[PDB]
């Protein structure tokens, strides 16, 4: 009788990294924000919680 | 006058072989541009100098 076995794995995670944008949070970011986006916001009728 | 001849043989054998290998490798860098930085993973001196 003969049994013979193998077994082989490999993993490999590469990654590379380049420039990371950052946005204050100022409050006149809203007024950047695009016309249809924001009306679409301010018209939510939150008294709807399905809305 | 009778003659009588008997033999019994018996043989055996087992053999057990197991090999194991196993790598790790963990390469990280900063600064430079990341393009090139990947390039020292290479471990390739040119490749080194770029970076």
């Amino acid at each position: 009788s003969l049994r013979n076995a193998e077994n082989e794995f490999t993993r490999i995670q590469q990654s590379i990294n380049l420039w990371s944008l950052r946005l204050p949070s100022v409050k006149s970011l809203r007024e950047l924000m695009l016309p249809h986006m924001r009306q679409q916001l301010d018209e939510l009728n939150v008294n709807d919680p399905k809305a | 006058t009778g003659q009588l001849s008997a033999e019994a043989k018996a043989k055996y054998g087992e053999s057990i072989s197991s090999f194991t290998q196993y790598s790790n490798t963990h390469q990280e860098v900063r600064g430079g541009d990341g393009a090139k930085a990947h390039g020292v993973f290479s471990g390739k001196k040119e490749d080194f100098q770029a970076w």
